[PDB]
RNA sequence: CUUGAGUCUCGUAGAGGGGGGUAGAAUUCCAGGUGUAGCGGUGAAAUGCGUAGAGAUCUGGAGGAAUACCGGUGGCGAAGGCGGCCCCCUGGACGAAGACUGACGCUCAGGUGCGAAAGCGUGGGGAGCAAACAGGAUUAGAUACCCUGGUAGUCCACGCCGUAAACGAUGUCGACUUGGAGGUUGUGCCGGCGUGGCUUCCGGAGCUAACGCGUUAAGUCGACCGCCUGGGGAGUAC
RNA sequence: GUUUAUUAAAAACACAGCACUGUGCAAACACGAAAGUGGACGUAUACGGUGUGACGCCUGCCCGGUGCCGGAAGGUUAAUU
């Protein structure tokens, strides 16, 4: 999946913590880089039908958190959101 | 199931040293297993079947 | 890529068309085109011999080359274009040394790639060797029947002849209608199957898409007279009589070859 | 004829026949004798005394080579098996080898439908 | 960056001309920031069933830690190589510099 | 274990070429799997015979 | 706030999914070499094949389909299902010590997606097997069971179909409730002593009309959903 | 779309589509006492003959007769001697 190197940058420079690995806005940003990652592997291999379902399990499990974000804390949320560059 | 004859080594005893080996390989027993065709399903019957006759 | 056309008009209702993207677009090479003109199915003797022939759209003659003579000079293919005197695509190629040719498109030949004849060419499609060299078992197309005149079997669209074995200085050839026949060991032969496989997924929908060929219409036995074919006549729709050819010939089952110079080279018929 | 003096038989023995030849180390064969081949038709066609017969009487086809060294190659499930190699050998021959070359697929092909009896 | 036990045998007619070659490889690996961590000459070895009409065979292994595009080109010329008839590329999970049963 | 151990994956095979069954030799579940993958490494790689017939 | 839920570090086994490459055995066909009168098939027979040289045997070539042994009342998967070997891409599960967020959770009508075999459309492929079909037998008859051949189909790429005794005839999540005999996969201490996950058989209280289930409940409870109301007519008609 | 110029323009001819069959290239076939030529400067996804007539569902039973293809155990049978 992700590469050590990868979770390590994003952990280290985009949660409040040197070992801040639970934060809502970090596991939202690993979940979102591994969607955009395995966009290119669900481009050339179509009649992928069991990773699929781990790819669809990402979506939900994010737009759940993104929920409760926006649920709680509504200007983080948005500062979140425009760094990460989705819609919602 | 190579079976060779060496000097001192008579008809019969080769010939019973033959049959144990092919006993022992069952050549003619998975050749009549091999007669005919069977569904996949009734293998996993029999298959099942014979295990818990064995329990 | 086979492309039905949408029912906007009835004559293009059932029209469906094979379109190639990568043929040339421009106009062909200038000194490998010649002359010919329509002869409308007519002799030196001014008579029709061969009917259902005439009109049609006007065509140039393209040079293309059937034996591959020239050895050891490697080509690099330089385009494919379209040609209207056949069914396949012939593809230009530039020699090492400067000089240009027209040769058959097999498979899978694209712009970029080489090409090789002689005694020492490398054994992948696009190459020429005299079918002593190249392993038994392999297919290939544009054979010779006679050591040094040139291709002239399996040379249409999409075909190709497989050799099955070599009995000395012979070999045998399994052709597209199923006849095994003997040809020399020393014909050439190339590489690979004759491209334009979807030749035959080709409908032309109207009945003015075929005089665009050239093929004037076909007149039924039984809509004639007693004087002009042995079907004619009739009160009605009456027939009683065996299948003829315009001429007397049954026409439906019977055999017409006639060849004893060449039947030792028939291994079984096509049957 | 010719001289060899040590061959190889043949043994293709089947539910219903038994083909025995004799062969050149080579594979060129010299001559061969059936079950069926020598009056046992029918039922009584692939019982093993049927295959005692063929061995016996193609042994005899094969007096003006003059082999005296053989082995011996069984193939088929059939009746044919032991009462071959005793024919062959009680046939003033003698035999150096035995060997099955039984064919097994290592899957291959469907075999044809269960017979419904 | 991932370890390797490549095999290859060859025609024994060819073995005059294997070893230079192999070092072209190991060349071709350190050309690549390739590490070499073993590499064993097995020699002429009897098949132990007849490979197309072939009796014996010149058997070579070696250890190589490499990106897989290198291994990539490698199996590429392995399989164009008319002069050797096998080859084998098998993923390791960690280096294996020790002494093979082979020798 | 690795297929390169030819001396003791002799042990492993029967006369004819096969694989002897666990039971048989009383070995665990695991090295069964991986002994019978190191066979058939070692079978594809001309060391071991496929079969017995020659 | 951390006990529910999830992230991070390490490691473990696996026919989990997709793409590409490849090794052996075997049936069929084809071309050569020896050899001559049978081969094949049934309970018994013949249609069928063979003197233009079959069947048997040896060397070689092509093509397709499935991977002998290992092999397991084994393992993985949400379900249908998944098996020779190697590389690339990729999903899930589990275990020891710890760090982190702090209820972010469970169920689900509409909705979306996957879904054995057969069947359909387009294009390739065709070794074996084999609906329809042809002939030989059996029989009072035999549109079959038996025998010899055989086309769709079974194979691949794409797009449809959305059905099964699609079964554990048992909806998902959580809590509590005597035991025994095993299989498989991790970890700590000195073959033993603990500890988790998945699974097979027997059986106690309890439950049921009974058969039987029984810590993986059909036992004692909470949440949410789906479904049932006599048999045909009928899963039929509009 | 074509047709009986000058009493018949139609349901008649043609047609895209389907099938049977012949043809291995000095191709079958046609015009020629012959040489030659068309087919075709094309090569079985090509050419000739025959019937039916877009598309949809489909196309059953009969091989005695008359044709065509294949077989040769027997009978009769020309020129020749
Ligand atoms: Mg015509
Ligand atoms: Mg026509
Ligand atoms: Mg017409
Ligand atoms: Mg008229
Ligand atoms: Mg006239
Ligand atoms: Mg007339
Ligand atoms: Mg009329
Ligand atoms: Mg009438
Ligand atoms: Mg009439
Ligand atoms: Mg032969
Ligand atoms: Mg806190
Ligand atoms: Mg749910
Ligand atoms: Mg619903
Ligand atoms: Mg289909
Ligand atoms: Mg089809
Ligand atoms: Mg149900
Ligand atoms: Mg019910
Ligand atoms: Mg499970
Ligand atoms: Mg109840
Ligand atoms: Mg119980
Ligand atoms: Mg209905
Ligand atoms: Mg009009
Ligand atoms: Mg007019
Ligand atoms: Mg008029
Ligand atoms: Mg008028
Ligand atoms: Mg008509
Ligand atoms: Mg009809
Ligand atoms: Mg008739
Ligand atoms: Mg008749």
């Amino acid at each position: 999946s992700l590469s050590t190197e990868a979770t390590a940058k994003i952990v280290s420079e985009f949660g409040r913590d040197a070992n801040d690995t639970g934060s809502t806005e970090v596991q939202v940003a690993l979940l979102t880089a591994q969607i955009n990652h395995l966009q290119g592997h669900f481009a050339e291999h179509k009649k992928d039908h069991h990773s699929r379902r781990g790819l669809l399990r990402m979506v939900s499990q994010r737009r759940k958190l993104l929920d409760y974000l926006k649920r709680k804390d509504v200007a983080r949320y948005t500062q979140l959101i425009e760094r990460l560059g989705l819609r919602r | 199931p190579v079976i060779k004859v060496r000097e001192n080594e008579p008809f019969d005893v080769a010939l019973r040293r033959f049959k144990r080996s092919c006993e022992k390989a069952g050549v003619l027993a998975e050749v009549r297993r091999r007669e005919f065709y069977e569904k996949p399903t009734t293998e996993r019957k029999r298959a099942k079947a014979s295990a818990v006759k064995r329990h | 890529a086979v492309v039905k056309c949408k029912p906007t008009s009835p004559g293009r209702r059932h029209v469906v068309k094979v379109v190639n993207p990568e043929l040339h677009k421009g106009k062909p090479f200038a000194p490998l085109l010649e002359k010919n003109s329509k002869s409308g199915g007519r002799n030196n003797n001014g008579r029709i011999t061969t009917r259902h022939i005439g009109g049609g759209h006007k065509q140039a003659y393209r040079i293309v080359d059937f034996k591959r003579n020239k050895d050891g000079i490697p080509a690099v293919v330089e385009r494919l274009e379209y040609d209207p005197n056949r069914s396949a695509n012939i593809a230009l190629v530039l020699y090492k040394d400067g000089e240009r040719r027209y040769i058959l498109a097999p498979k899978g030949l694209k712009a970029g790639d080489q090409i090789q004849s002689g005694v020492d060419a490398a054994i992948k499609p696009g190459n020429t060797l005299p079918m002593r060299n190249i392993p038994v078992g392999s297919t290939v197309h544009n054979v010779e029947m006679k050591p040094g005149k040139g291709g002239q079997l399996a040379r249409s669209a999409g075909t190709y002849v497989q050799i099955v074995a070599r009995d000395g200085a012979y070999v045998t050839l399994r052709l597209r209608s199923g006849e095994m026949r003997k040809v020399e060991a020393d014909c050439r032969a190339t590489l690979g199957e004759v491209g334009n496989a979807e030749h035959m997924l080709r409908v032309l929908g109207k009945a003015g898409a075929a005089r665009w060929r050239g093929v004037r219409p076909t007149v039924r036995g039984t809509a004639m007279n007693p004087v002009d074919h042995p079907h004619g006549g009739g009160e009605g729709r009456n027939f009683g009589k065996h299948p003829v050819t315009p001429w007397g010939v049954q026409t439906k089952g019977k055999k017409t070859r006639s060849n004893k110079r060449t039947d030792k080279f028939i291994v079984r018929r096509r049957s | 004829r010719k001289q060899v003096s040590d061959g190889v038989a043949h043994i293709h023995a089947s539910f219903n026949n038994t083909i025995v030849t004799i062969t050149d180390r080579q594979g060129n064969a010299l001559g061969w004798a059936t079950a069926g081949g020598s009056g046992f038709r029918g039922s009584r066609k692939s019982t093993p005394f049927a295959a005692q017969v063929a061995a016996e009487r193609c042994a005899d086809a094969v007096k003006e080579y003059g082999i005296k060294n053989l082995e011996v190659m069984v193939k088929g499930p059939g009746p044919g098996r032991e009462s071959t190699i005793r024919a062959l050998n009680a046939a003033g021959f003698r035999i150096t080898n035995i060997t099955d070359v039984t064919p097994i697929p290592h899957x291959g092909c469907r075999p044809p439908k269960k017979r419904r009896v | 960056m991932r370890h390797y036990e490549i095999v290859f045998m060859v025609h024994p007619d060819q073995s005059e001309q294997v070893p230079g070659m192999i070092e072209r490889y190991t060349a071709a690996i350190t050309g690549a920031e390739g590490k070499i961590h073993r590499l064993e000459d097995w020699g002429r070895r009897q098949l132990a069933y007849p490979i197309n009409k072939l009796h014996k065979a010149h058997y070579v292994l070696m250890n190589v830690e490499a990106p897989q595009e290198v291994i990539d080109e490698l199996e590429t010329t392995f399989r164009f190589n008319d002069a050797v008839i096998r080859s084998m590329v098998m993923r390791t999970k960690h280096a294996v510099t020790e002494a093979s049963p082979m020798v | 274990i690795d297929y390169k151990d030819i001396a003791t994956l002799k042990n492993y095979i029967t006369e004819s070429g096969k694989i002897v069954p666990s039971r048989i030799t009383g070995t665990r579940a695991k090295y069964q799997r991986q002994l019978a993958r190191a066979i058939k490494r070692a079978r594809y790689l001309s060391l071991l015979p496929y079969t017995d017939r020659h």
